[PDB]
């Protein structure tokens, strides 16, 4: 019998004798460079992965084909003109390399108006409006789709997105990059619903798809376009000297964008490691395979670990007598450039088949992007499991622990629409991590082709330490979650969560006063998910954990935790991040807040029935996830 | 089974029998389905339409025995009630 | 230890001992009767059925208090009016004394022109059209609410509803009744969510409300409306020689309703046994208690056998030593009579609650209404369970069996939106039964002020016997579903209506090639889910009865299947209904058809992408469905 010190110590021990930045180079061959989704080298990639999984005698592994829709570049050029509105003079200023996927294939011309980042409080704060004229914007703070959503809403033709030097320090001006402008996941022309043959693809398009053209351009394109620019931009932006803010009178901006759709063939490959006790749970862990460079840092790392971990677990169960009481499955995705098209792909398939089975997701990709500091994001199930691996594992290069702030769980930031947690977090309610070892900067070669194995050995030298303690990291987490009787799950985590909430609502209270509403029933509720959690800790501590009847009935209270914050009053279809937490859409707290947040700001943007249903349908919410939790249906105290 | 066997090497023969004189492919249809006492002989497209097709009658058809020779599916059945489903399901899908 | 043959003859003998007519009598007192929802006496029944389940000393006893919207009658009585335009005469038909709720209150003057029944197809094989003018149907095939909405669907300004002889061969002619025209079940002012204080009641409206005026008139009202009206009435109808089809052009009927909302407290009486193997999952038993006039066939029957019911199961665990595995609970709901409201809002509000832990439902409402017949409605997987059931129970009268027709599963009607089951079955997926002994018409005191215990005696002597096979038939129920280790659900049914799907697919075969669509992939997700139907039976069948593990994971695999069925593509909020099979909307198997009906009528009335949508979203419901039988998720085979 095997207990955590020896399953860490061993874990350890295999993970001091293996080469990361072997398999990382090896990822990097020309054989394997460059994987965009569907192509011949990422099905290669696909191959020997598999094969792999194989070689290491893992328990199963298969392969899930999928048929989706990406978009690629047409022969016709995309190009960004500069006109002279004196029709004398037209301007080329580039014909970029790289491209925005899903942009809309258009032309459009008009002036061209600086906003710093595309946010929502860039687009308010400005003095030039932005209605019926390009956008140009640096990447950084938020997604592309996101930038391209917010131009949209006021009405912009047209969208440009460029690396300046001062967040990106790149030496080569003309330097091209790639992104994808759907704001949400998954094949964007099969939404809520998988892209199997069985669907014979019915038409159908995401909301979120845009409907105007976005382009990315070099740094020596934004400032050729700088030169017919006028203004100074805001010092707080903190950005080049070249900056500039509205074309001249007498010029405007040309885009044409020609990218056309085509569909590809996907694998997911997976392996399964099955457990000892209850092998029908199981958790995820996932990497993004595919590229549109060389990838080495956004999936080379990640595929790198994937493999690594497999290995390592699969070595521990057969030589070392490692018995994980629950399954593990190691994924390796594809299209994952175009918004965890894999991932939420299988996700939609077989959600019938992972409902109440799946109980966490981990990500691998971008895991290792630096050194300075070590950054997480995951449900507040996991947030002990964290805190716990993070008092024991060592920083690769201070060899200090990396539990060094003890408020580090009220500073955890959610998990964003670009990671492929998000879609295990939010759509299909499993509680998801993702890590990483970074900079304060964003890595600067991402989704460009000098995202190479040169480039990454070079700013980190120590590249094998950090993606060994970054395998540490997922591998604690693996073992903390599969060797135990226990889940290790924290449910208890979600109270700090609901009081935020509450409090959160505490700076309208006169609102809430003056809509004829009370915030009595929240705390109530409140109370009601304290004294269940309370009672569940309880009974995990009065149970016997050799009694397996017990345990496995606390163990499904706790596995259905998640599932229970996903609004059941909302179409899974139209509005797939379900989670009232850390979803998307007017049935989640945050929307709650921010329509509540209109009313003071006395304009004519708040929706009182809305807000009236949103309350309605959160509080409940809630007071339904405590009922459940607090065991049968006629336990309930509620009058 | 050797007998399956021994029944692959009879719609060989047919096949050259038929190949003898100028037959159409439901002519040999016919004659692969009288050789082997088959109950429904289905004659795809490709050889790939012809695996689709038998593994979903095989799939609601335990008990028939299918000869997938060529792009010719040949199922042969114990009882009328298997016949029927069969050709339903090949008739239909 | 305690097997089958001894439960059923106990069951018995102590049906033997049971007096249910005295217990009916008991619920016709003045002290009970009438009892509207939320009045008073509804209230006094409510505490008397609290204190028998008190006094039978059940595991517990608990209520639910629920504040809902209802329509009553206003202090200006409605009008059916004859105007003669010429404008020399008015003539009051009849100011009715009962009334239809949720009808819109508004008064409407046109031309009065007779459907059947108010069919769909009793509209479309129509001389005259009904734009415009107000509609006269016969009520007797389907709810209210769904002849208002069909007359709403070719702009009927209004409807009357009366009740012919020949349908209802009733002495009193000028005998008003009750009814309701919410196309739906539960609040329609909480549609989607439990009508409970912590909503703070938001202003939403339920899209089943119609918005046309409908009233209820007396069949003495109907022939003096015939007595200004031209044509005869078809002879297929066979209804009353005085029956007219239209309006003279000189008439026209003024209809006035001005009933008003109110809102009012009802209260859900509960009462569990607790199981001795597995308490957490349970069987429900419901009967409605509420009723506009005395409603002793309509909710004394029901409730009765509620009481006896729950007296002689504690009876038998008290004093008989049944143990049964799983709980029993015992419900009485309130306002049934608008829409199954009271077991609706406790479906809403404690679904989280419900999720794979209720695994089956029992009504009892309107089970005596003769001796004939036999009916039973219900979801397939306790086809089985009721065939071993009639097998047994012997016919009230007769003597002989109740199983006659080897065929009977092939003809049973599907629920109603006015049963109490449907929402079970088609909301949350819990597999429902509703069953009576009845005559081939119907019972024609239903909803009227005649519905006492004198003519319910008068019209079935035997009421005493034929209660009691009432209560044998759901008492074996409640046993074969909570005794065994074993849940006596038979999935393989399931494939029956599979196959007829596609078998219904087959005369638009055409249809589906021109449009370049396969019927392939249903043939495969048929065959997926047989070949999983047949590996859990293997696996029953090989499985240790006493290995309660291996036996929990099967049963776990089973009480998932009527939750699969469930539409995961529709919002539960607007489209409450999402079983495939037994709900409605545009997600459901039928639509699909209807739809797909629509292409032959070469008018512009078939939504092709709606059709292609309908398709793939049930082929991956079915799929989904096979899948998740099947097995762990790495098991599934995909070709
Ligand atoms: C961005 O939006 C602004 C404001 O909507 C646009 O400026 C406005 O353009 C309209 C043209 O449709 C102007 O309306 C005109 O106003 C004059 C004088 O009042 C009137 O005589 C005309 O009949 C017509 O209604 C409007 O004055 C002008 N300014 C404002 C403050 O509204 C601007 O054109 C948009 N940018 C684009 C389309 O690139
Ligand atoms: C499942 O759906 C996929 C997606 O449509 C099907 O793959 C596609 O099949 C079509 C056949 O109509 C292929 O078109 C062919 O293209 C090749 C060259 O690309 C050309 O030589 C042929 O003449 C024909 O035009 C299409 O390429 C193919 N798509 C991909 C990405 O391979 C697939 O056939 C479906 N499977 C089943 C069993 O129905
Ligand atoms: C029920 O629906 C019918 C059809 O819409 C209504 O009858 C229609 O009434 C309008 C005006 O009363 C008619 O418009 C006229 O149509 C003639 C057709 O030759 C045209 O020449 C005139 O210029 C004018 O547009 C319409 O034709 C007529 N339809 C028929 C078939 O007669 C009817 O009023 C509706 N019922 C009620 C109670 O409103
Ligand atoms: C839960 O919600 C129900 C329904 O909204 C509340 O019951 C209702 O409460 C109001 C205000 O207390 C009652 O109205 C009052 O009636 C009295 C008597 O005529 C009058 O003096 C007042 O001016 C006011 O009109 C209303 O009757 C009552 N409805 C029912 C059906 O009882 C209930 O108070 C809520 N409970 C909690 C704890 O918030
Ligand atoms: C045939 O059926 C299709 C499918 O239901 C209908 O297309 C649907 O049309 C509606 C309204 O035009 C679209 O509603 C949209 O909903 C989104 C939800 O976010 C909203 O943002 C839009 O403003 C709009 O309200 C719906 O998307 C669309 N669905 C599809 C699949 O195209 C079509 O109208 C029907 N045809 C006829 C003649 O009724
Ligand atoms: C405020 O929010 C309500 C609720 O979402 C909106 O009401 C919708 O109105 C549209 C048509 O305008 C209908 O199709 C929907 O059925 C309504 N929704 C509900 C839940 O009833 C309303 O439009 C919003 N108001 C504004 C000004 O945007
Ligand atoms: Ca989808
Ligand atoms: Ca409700």
């Amino acid at each position: 019998r095997l207990y955590w010190d020896d399953l860490k110590r061993k874990l350890s021990e295999k993970l001091d004798s293996t080469d990361f930045t072997s398999t990382i180079k090896l990822l990097n061959e020309n054989s394997y460079v460059p994987r965009e989704a569907g192509s011949q080298k990422d099905e290669n990639l696909a191959l020997y992965v598999e094969n792999q999984f194989r070689e290491f005698k893992l328990s199963k592994v298969w392969r899930d084909q999928h048929f989706v829709k990406i978009q690629v570049k047409d022969s016709a050029q995309n190009s960004v003109i500069i006109v002279d509105k004196n029709g004398r003079l037209v301007y080329l200023v580039e014909n970029p390399g790289g491209y925005v996927a899903y942009s809309k294939a258009a032309t459009v011309t008009g002036k061209l108006v600086h906003a710093n980042f595309g946010t929502k409080k860039d687009f308010e704060d400005l003095y030039t409006p932005v209605n019926g004229s390009i956008v140009i914007v640096r990447a950084g703070k938020i997604t592309f789709a996101e930038k391209v959503a917010n131009a949209e809403s006021l009405n912009a033709i047209g969208v440009l997105i460029y690396m300046d030097q001062t967040k990106f320090p790149i030496v080569n001006a003309e330097l091209s990059f790639f992104g994808h402008a759907h704001l949400g996941t998954g094949d964007p022309y099969t939404p809520g619903f998988p892209s199997f043959n069985h669907t014979q693809f019915p038409p159908s398009r995401s909301s979120g798809l845009p409907n105007i053209p976005v382009q990315t351009i070099s740094r020596a394109a934004a400032e050729k376009l700088f030169g017919n620019m006028e203004g100074d931009c805001p010092s707080d932006w903190k950005t080049d000297s070249t900056c500039r803010m509205v074309t001249s009178e007498s010029k405007n901006v040309k885009l044409t964008v020609s990218n056309v759709l085509k569909e590809i063939k996907i694998l997911n490959i997976f392996g399964v490691i099955k457990g000892f006790v209850e092998p029908d749970h199981y958790v995820v862990v996932g990497a993004q395979r595919d590229a549109w460079g060389p990838g080495a840092a956004k999936s080379g790392v990640g595929t790198a670990l994937l493999l690594k971990l497999a290995q390592m677990f699969s070595d521990m169960v057969l030589k070392d007598g490692f018995q994980p009481s629950r399954s593990i499955i190691f994924a390796s995705w594809s299209a994952g450039d175009f918004g965890s098209v894999g991932a939420t792909e299988w996700l939609e398939g077989y959600l019938s088949s992972l409902h109440l089975k799946a109980f966490t997701y981990i990500n691998l990709d971008k895991a290792v992007l630096g050194t300075s500091n070590f950054k997480v994001s995951a449900s507040p199930l996991l947030y002990t499991l964290i805190e716990k691996t993070m008092q024991n594992v060592k920083h690769p290069v201070t060899g200090q622990f990396l539990y060094q702030d003890s408020n580090w769980a009220s500073k955890v930031e959610k998990l964003t629409l670009d990671n492929a947690a998000f879609p295990f977090l939010a759509y299909s309610g499993i509680p998801a991590v993702s890590f990483c070892f970074c900079e304060d900067t964003d890595y600067p070669y991402l989704g460009t082709t000098m995202d190479t194995y040169k480039e990454l050995i070079e700013r980190i030298p120590e590249l094998n330490k950090v993606a060994r303690a970054a395998a540490e990291v997922a591998g604690q987490f693996v073992i903390k979650l599969t060797h135990d009787v226990e889940l290790n799950l924290d449910y208890e985590r979600y109270n700090s969560q609901l009081l935020s909430f509450v409090r959160d609502l505490n700076q309208y209270r006169a609102d809430i006063k003056e809509m004829g509403l009370s915030l009595q029933w929240l705390y109530s509720a409140r109370g009601d998910f304290f004294r269940a959690t309370s009672r569940l800790t309880t009974d995990f501590g009065n149970a016997e954990k050799t009694d397996r009847f017990v345990m496995k009935k606390l163990n499904d209270r706790v596995m259905r935790v998640e599932y229970h914050f996903l609004s059941p009053y909302v179409s899974p279809k139209e509005s797939p991040f379900r989670h009232v937490f850390w979803g998307s859409g007017s049935h989640t707290l945050p929307a709650l807040l921010e329509n509540l947040k209109l009313r003071k700001q006395n304009n004519g943007a708040f929706n009182e029935t809305l807000f009236r249903n949103q309350l309605a349908l959160a509080t409940w919410t809630i007071q339904g996830a405590a009922n459940a939790l607090s065991g049968d249906v006629w336990d309930i105290d509620n009058e | 089974d050797e007998r399956e066997e021994e029944q692959r090497r009879r719609l060989e023969e047919v096949k050259e029998e038929a190949k003898r004189r100028e037959r159409s492919e439901q002519d040999l249809a016919v004659l692969y389905l009288e050789a082997v006492n088959a109950a429904v002989v289905f004659v795809a497209d490709s050889e790939e339409e012809a695996k689709r097709v038998a593994d979903i009658v095989k799939k609601l058809v335990p008990e028939v025995i299918i000869f997938v020779h060529d792009n010719f599916v040949v199922f042969v059945v114990d009882s009328d009630e298997a016949a029927r489903r069969v050709y339903e399901i090949v008739e239909r899908a």
